[PDB]
């Protein structure tokens, strides 16, 4: 278990944005889009996300960056599909 | 000395009293127009009211 | 209304009150209709009734 | 007593024990303040919307719980939705503006 | 005092009760009035021919006698 | 880009009057008949209050006639009887209408206390009602003849006026007249004329009402509402399912009273329509119109006229206004307030084995609670084919399911709640532990925050479904994250009784005990000595210990020495983590010291080390207390040997004073007080006798003859350690108990000479009863009163939340020690702790800054202030914060259950109110009612008076009932002379100069004055110091912060003085205003800025003003709020807490604060 979140609160000051950020990450794992960034002890995504904050590899900046990266990762696949919609003309 | 104690017996008497007054109005109302020997003390006094 | 009238006399006349089938013979119709008629005739209870 | 998903009141959709499977615990105003003192917004919304008063949100939630997706698609509590019609039943025009 | 029961009781109480003779007076006035309109209806040419066109529909089975007249004198 | 038309996510809300066509928009048909259901087949009769055509299908997706029963057919309107086949849910939405023959007045706008139609037309109410009942004629658009526009005429008078002027004059009566008035009214023209007339005549009587009326009018103009709409043409009908006819058991039916009401309105209406085509006389159609008016009024809000009674039932039928209204305001969110799924409850028990972060949960409760989680998890791993098969599994309770439950339980917090939730600790999150049995087990250390005894109190459980709720629970509401009271930084997790009795018995020392004098290498072999039976738990011994001090730079130093200690303290040291010095465990460890231990541990090592520490302390406390074999016997209560003699000597005293009264040497009253005094002194004598005997009487031998130490007698240890019991209660057990008081409040002069160890006779017990009875009564009533206090408080605060980071004002209040009459009734270090300095503070010499400008003052900084002699520090407060519409975190303080500075977005208003309210149970002029008077600003009964202005004053005129006081300023103008009644004994020296705000008499002073004359900082200091006096007398620790935020809300409004933008005398928000003159200070007008005067509003008065009307309709009187808003067309933007709770979206605070912020900026933007 994770008894006290104090260490995570150190990493992100607000402690409310912690709930938000840890949430956003916890759903990335629960809905299967991704996998944990740190050994899962049988901890549910709630606690796995908190360990990821404690280890400093996940926060609002990183996630926004990663997501902004993934946007271009899908835009690369569909590149031909959506440009084939030239029928708009 | 100014606090009096009632109990089932006293209270029931009051309710039975209330029943008799609401039946009283009826008995007078019927005995107003009553025909002489036809009606008797049954047709007047009801049950349900008391 | 006809039933109320009978129930009035029969209340003290019988000393208890006419049985559910008592007014039935007194009334013309099939006489089992007392139950049906008596039910739909009832007025709905206020849904705001404090309990 | 414990209750997961029981019956619901008709007039306002709210948990009600009809089977002697008891209606849920009563969450009061003081408890709302308790949630307001903590920074917990989502617990409070789910408390007075999907867990109780939202005739839609409740089913959309339950299906997600078995699917393994913890979310809420909250919608509007039916209580407030009734207050709108009750106000609107008078001569008062009450609308929801903007976007 | 509001309570509309009162504002009725007080509004009608102004109207004075009719004497048994006064009743016939008013009733007599009615007869004159109606007979005027009855006579006034009798003086319209279209009012007759229409009644004619209606009874011709009655004899042609396009209507019934109950839907036109309630009876004459007799 | 296009906006939208269909469903977006709305912000704000608007409310206004409804046009007849507007009402028709909602209506999907006109209800033409009073019929409800067919009476045999219970189907709805068409065109009736229940109608399939107008409203909706009785059953889902099925036509009424039954022609189209297939789920494919949807948008089809049946050709036989038109019913669009759709879910029965739509019968809960679609409205209807009724077209009324004659116009009808809306009871809300006729009878609201400030009658709206009345003051809109500038016409009295009784006249307007007289016209509605056809009891007189009223003029409309009189033209130029003889008559006023609003003049009222009688029967004969109307006739005479008509013969003279046939046309160019008009008069009507009844509803149609009023509607004609409102339509003819030109608001623009009336406004202009009223503006001129306002200026011309100067009288307070005149312009008060004048300004009130003009405000409404221009508002009503700006509203968009047209006056005619207060008269109903069309009447909306509420959807059927909101007043259902649904069947019951035994075939009986039950329906809402509205039907009974609605039915009536229709009939009368229909009859009137009939009575028009029948050409009835006036006297009848008039009566019918009145009857229609009565029915409509009764429908909307019943009880403002005749109070119509429902059919066959005496109890008056509940109308639509009573559905909204209630106790208090709205039923929906008010207590109480909606039932919630996924919950349960039961009797609670101990469970001492628990770690502080967990709780025992009965097996059966958890199974039923997590049912959906269990169902979904069972088929995720494939132990169940489908959801149904999973249901059968848990319904069969197959053995395999318990392990699956351990999965869904492991990391998944649950919420625990107790009955009187006061502060936020009333609900706390725990990690569930599956437990056989039906009782909830609760960690002892938490029992204090809940005020939960074990005498059978029950607790409730809530499951946090959404992911955000799990993380909110774990990161906010979790047990381990709140260890400190938000009211004061002291730990609320302080060990309670058994645990502290253990540690007291552990670190204690007797004079001679096994192992005395020996020396040991370390704590490990100390326990080895004790557990093996060689050494006694308490014996004086030197042992080598290794302590730690982190006094280096972020670095733990180590030092070892031979400490002179006991065996128990040696053993206990094993728990103390790292950087604490051994000095903390070397004492006797009473309940007071044992708390400061945990506190320091928190302020030094941080959170995590303190938690595991706390757990260990509990475990060892219970354990060692059990070894101790502490008990309580009847021979444990030692009565003084001198008691009977003391009673006798005091008994002689009473007979002496009595002899003096028989001979008239002393008056009756003087006797009573005297006799009462000697008995009281006697009680003190006996108390301090048995206390000496009981405390020290252990007399024991070490190698010599004698010595005496503090007693090991059981009951003393309880009272001494701080576990339970106190000198007062002990005094009642052994020494005599008190002098009770007769009911009228006097105190009987023959006290209770016996005690509980001895017997009480008949009389003594009987006299004891009143104290008991008054005790129980007082608490049981004062408990409710306390709650009421919190209510007003959270209403007046609430929406206050930390918004900016630093508002950047140097302003703040001067914090000094309380220094009351003796030495320091409360120090400086406590007053300034955790707050932020307003400006840099000097040493005794200067160009030396000890604390630099705004810095959080923590334990080291406060001690640095203590190192130097600095006696006074100015501190930023929430009352002075420059931030508008909120408080900047820099101005608040650090306080939380965590030591860090308060986070951005935490809602301080609630926690302020809660922190003040929770201790309110312990209070008892003076007491809890004194607090209520303070926060309500109430001016006292016989107040003092303060000098209005500085300068030399003198007495003037003579005795009229006021003897005038004339003040003469040095430079400025004299003219201030206040009329003070001279029969009140004065103070102010007739020949001396008094500063403004000096004592012109004695007695309390109204804080209104203090605000006005002395200033803002002065009054806030007065409130905090007075209320803190009240609480501190009872021993309640409440930080001044909380009191200050309530204070800030007290002064939210101010009254303008100067002008150039807004109105002269308007009371208005200092947030709005200050932001308005700060905007004006530049740009705009060069400076047109207006001067205000800060005002003091009592708590119940300040809560009245809230911009959002949805909030006000909650706790205020619903009817007035809705109306007064509906005329102005007020648009509620939410933005607050109360309102957002009603509508059911994210609170604009805490976790939600990100949402509202992100939305608020999207709004009024591109
Ligand atoms: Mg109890
Ligand atoms: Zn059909
Ligand atoms: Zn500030």
């Amino acid at each position: 278990a994770r008894v006290t979140v104090q260490d995570a609160v150190e990493k992100i000051g607000n402690r409310f944005d912690l709930v938000l950020v840890a949430a956003r990450r916890a759903r990335q794992m629960q809905v299967g889009g991704k996998d944990p960034l740190v050994p899962e002890e049988n901890d549910k995504t709630t606690v796995i996300a908190l360990r990821e904050i404690e280890e400093g590899l996940i926060n609002n900046q990183i996630l926004d960056v990663r997501e902004r990266q993934e946007q271009q990762e899908q835009e690369a696949a569909e590149l031909q599909a959506v440009t084939a919609i030239a029928e708009g003309r | 000395g100014n606090r009096r104690i009632r109990s089932v017996g006293e209270m029931a008497e009051n309710q039975f009293r209330v029943g008799l007054v609401r039946v009283e109005r009826a008995v007078k109302e019927r005995l107003s127009l009553g025909d002489l020997d036809t009606l008797m003390p049954q047709d007047m006094i009801n049950a349900k009211p008391i | 209304n006809k039933l109320n009238r009978i129930s009035r006399q029969m209340l003290q006349e019988m000393g208890r009150e006419p049985t559910p089938e008592e007014l039935a013979e007194r009334m013309l119709m099939p006489e089992d209709k007392i139950r049906k008629v008596l039910k739909i005739a009832k007025e709905p209870i206020s849904m705001e009734t404090p309990i | 007593h414990a209750r997961s998903t029981g019956s619901y009141s008709l007039v306002t959709q709210q948990p009600l024990g009809g089977k002697a499977q008891f209606g849920g615990q009563r969450f009061g105003e003081m408890e709302v303040w308790a949630l307001e003192a903590y920074g917990a917004a989502y617990t409070l919304q789910e408390m007075l919307t999907v867990k109780s008063d939202d005739v839609n949100g409740r089913t959309k939630m339950y299906k997600n719980i078995v699917d393994g997706n913890h979310q809420m698609e909250p919608g509007m509590p039916e209580s407030f939705n009734v207050l709108l019609k009750e106000i609107r039943s008078l001569g008062i025009n009450i609308e929801l503006e903007d976007e | 005092t509001t309570d509309p029961v009162r504002m009725y009781m007080r509004e009608m109480g102004t109207v004075e009760l009719l004497t048994r003779e006064g009743e016939i007076d008013i009733a007599k006035r009615i007869e004159d009035g109606i007979n005027q309109v009855q006579c006034s209806v009798a003086e319209y040419p279209e009012a007759i021919t229409y009644l004619l066109e209606q009874y011709d529909r009655v004899e042609a089975e396009e209507a019934r006698l109950s839907d036109l007249i309630t009876g004459f004198v007799d | 880009l296009k906006a939208q038309t269909k469903t977006e996510e709305f912000d704000a809300i608007k409310i206004a009057l409804a046009s007849p066509d507007m009402i028709r928009s909602w209506s999907f048909g006109e209800v033409k008949k009073p019929e409800t259901i067919n009476y045999r087949t219970f189907k709805p009769e068409r065109d009736g209050l229940f109608c399939a055509r107008i409203f909706g299908p009785v059953k889902d997706y099925e036509c009424l006639c039954g022609k189209y029963k297939r789920l494919k057919h949807r948008g089809v309107i049946c050709e036989k009887c038109g019913v669009e086949v759709t879910q029965t849910k739509v019968r809960r939405e679609r409205m209807g209408h009724i077209e009324l023959a004659s116009p009808t007045a809306h009871i809300w706008f006729l009878k609201s206390l400030p009658s709206r139609i009345g003051l809109l037309l500038d016409m009295p109410l009784r006249d307007i009602e007289r016209v509605l009942y056809f009891e007189s004629y009223v003029v409309i658009e009189g033209g130029m003849t003889n008559l006023e526009r609003q003049q009222i005429l009688t029967e004969e008078q109307y006739l005479d006026a008509l013969e003279e002027f046939g046309d160019e004059f008009d008069a009507k009566m009844g509803a149609e007249a009023i509607q004609a008035l409102l339509k003819s009214m030109d608001l623009e023209q009336e406004c202009e004329q009223l503006r001129e007339e306002l200026n011309e005549t100067n009288s307070e009587t005149k312009r008060k009402k004048l300004t009130k009326r003009i405000k409404l009018l221009e508002a009503f103009v700006q509203s968009g509402n047209k006056p005619e709409w207060m008269i109903l043409t069309v009447l909306p009908v509420l959807p059927p399912d909101l007043r259902p006819l649904v069947p019951l058991d035994g075939g009986r039916f039950a329906t809402s009273d509205l039907n009974d009401l609605y039915r009536r309105v229709i009939n009368r209406n229909n009859r009137l329509k009939r009575l028009l085509d029948l050409a009835a006389p006036d006297i009848i159609v008039r009566n019918e119109k009145r009857m229609l008016q009565e029915a409509v009024d009764a429908l909307l809000d019943n009880g403002r006229r005749g109070r119509a009674i429902t059919g066959s039932n005496k109890r008056p039928l509940k109308s639509l206004a009573d559905m909204i209204k209630g106790k208090q305001g709205r039923f929906r969110q008010n207590l109480l307030g909606k039932r919630v799924d996924y919950s349960g409850r039961s009797v609670i028990t101990v469970g001492p084995y628990l770690r502080l972060h967990q709780c025992g949960l009965p097996k059966k409760m958890a199974l039923e609670l997590f049912k959906p989680f269990i169902y979904g998890k069972l088929e995720l791993r494939g132990l169940a084919t489908t959801i149904k098969a999973a249901k059968k599994m848990v319904e069969r309770e197959e053995a395999v399911v318990w392990d699956i439950l351990d999965e869904v339980i492991r990391e998944h917090p649950v919420l625990l709640n107790r009955a009187p939730t006061l502060h936020r600790l009333g609900i706390q999150a725990f990690e569930p532990v599956l437990i056989e049995g039906k009782a909830i087990q609760l960690h002892p250390l938490v029992c204090a925050a809940y005020n939960a005894d074990f005498d059978g109190d029950q607790m409730a459980v809530h499951v946090p479904l959404t992911l955000e709720a799990q993380l909110e629970a774990r990161a906010l509401m979790m047990s381990t994250n709140n260890i400190l009271s938000p009211a004061n930084g002291e730990p609320i997790i302080v060990p309670s009784q058994d645990v502290v009795l253990g540690l007291y018995y552990m670190t204690r020392d007797c004079v001679n005990a096994k192992g005395e004098g020996m020396v040991l290498t370390g704590p490990k072999e100390a326990e080895r000595l004790y557990r093996s039976g060689l050494a006694s738990l308490h014996a004086r011994v030197k042992v080598r210990i290794t302590e730690y001090e982190k006094d280096a730079n972020g670095e733990l130093v180590a030092k070892t020495s031979l400490k002179d200690t006991t065996v128990g303290r040696a053993i206990l040291w094993m728990i103390v983590p790292k950087g604490l010095p051994y000095s903390i465990v070397n004492q006797a460890l009473g309940k007071k010291a044992i708390s400061k231990m945990l506190n320091t541990c928190y302020r030094i090592l941080g959170l995590k080390p303190t938690v595991i520490f706390a757990d260990q302390i509990m475990y060892t406390g219970f354990a060692y207390a059990a070894r101790s074999g502490a008990s309580v016997g009847i021979d444990d209560m030692v009565i003084p040997e001198k008691k009977h003699e003391i009673i006798s000597e005091a008994e002689a005293e009473v007979a002496e004073i009595q002899e003096q009264f028989q001979s008239g040497l002393v008056t009756a009253g003087e006797r009573y007080n005297k006799v009462i005094d000697i008995w009281a002194a006697a009680n003190d004598r006996v108390s301090k006798a048995m206390m000496d005997n009981l405390q020290t009487e252990t007399v024991i031998n070490r190698d010599g003859q004698e010595e005496k130490q503090v007693s090991f007698n059981s009951i003393y240890m309880m009272a001494d350690s701080g576990a339970r019991g106190s000198a007062a209660q002990i005094r009642q057990l052994a020494g005599m108990r008190g002098l009770m008081a007769k009911p009228d409040g006097s105190i009987i002069e023959t006290p209770i000479t016996a005690n509980f160890r001895e017997g009480l006779n008949v009389l003594q017990y009987f006299i004891s009863t009143h104290g008991a009875r008054k005790g129980l009564a007082d608490t049981a009533l004062k408990t409710a009163n306390s709650g009421y206090l919190t209510r007003r408080l959270v209403d007046v605060a609430q929406d206050l939340v930390v918004t900016e980071d630093d508002c950047g004002t140097h302003e703040g209040i001067m914090m000094t020690p309380v220094i009351e009459g003796g030495d320091v009734k409360e120090p400086l270090r406590d007053r300034v702790l955790g707050r932020v300095t307003a400006e840099d503070v000097l040493k005794p010499g200067t160009a030396d800054i000890l604390v630099p400008r705004n810095t959080l003052l923590h334990e080291q900084w406060c001690d640095l202030l203590e190192e130097n002699s600095v006696d006074a520090v100015k501190v930023r407060s929430v009352v002075s914060c420059d931030t508008d519409f909120g408080v900047c975190a820099h101005c608040y303080g650090r306080d939380l259950a965590r030591g860090h500075i308060i986070n951005k977005g935490e809602a301080i208003g609630v926690i302020a109110a809660q922190s003040i309210g929770e201790p309110g149970t312990q209070l008892t002029t003076g007491g809890l009612p004194r607090v209520a008077d303070l926060f309500e600003a109430r001016r006292p009964k016989e107040p003092a008076i303060l000098a209005e202005i500085s300068g030399i004053v003198s007495f003037g005129k003579e005795t009229k009932g006021k003897r005038r006081l004339v003040i003469t300023p040095v430079d400025g103008s004299d003219p201030y002379e206040e009329m003070i009644p001279k029969w009140r004994q004065l103070n102010v020296f007739e020949g001396e100069r008094v500063e403004r705000g000096d004592v012109i008499s004695d007695g309390p002073e109204a804080p209104h004055d203090i605000l006005r004359l002395r200033g803002v900082h002065a009054v806030t200091r007065y409130i905090v110091n007075e209320v803190q006096d009240v609480y501190r007398l009872q021993g309640v620790k409440i930080n001044d912060k909380h009191i200050e935020v309530i204070v800030r809300q007290m002064l939210r409004k101010a009254t303008i003085v100067n002008a150039g933008s807004s109105d002269f005398l308007e009371g208005e928000q200092v947030e709005y205003s200050r932001v308005k003159i700060a905007n004006r200070e530049l740009e705009a007008n060069g400076k047109v800025g207006a001067t205000y005067s800060r005002d003091l509003l009592g708590i119940t008065k300040a809560s009245l003003a809230t911009e959002s009307f949805i909030s006000a309709a909650s706790f205020q009187e619903t009817t007035r709020v809705l109306t007064e808003a509906a005329v102005a067309g007020k648009r509620d933007e939410l933005r607050g807490l109360k309102e957002n709770v009603i509508v059911g979206r994210l609170i604009p605070a805490g976790t939600g604060y990100a949402y509202h912020q992100d939305r608020m900026r999207r709004r009024a933007a591109g």
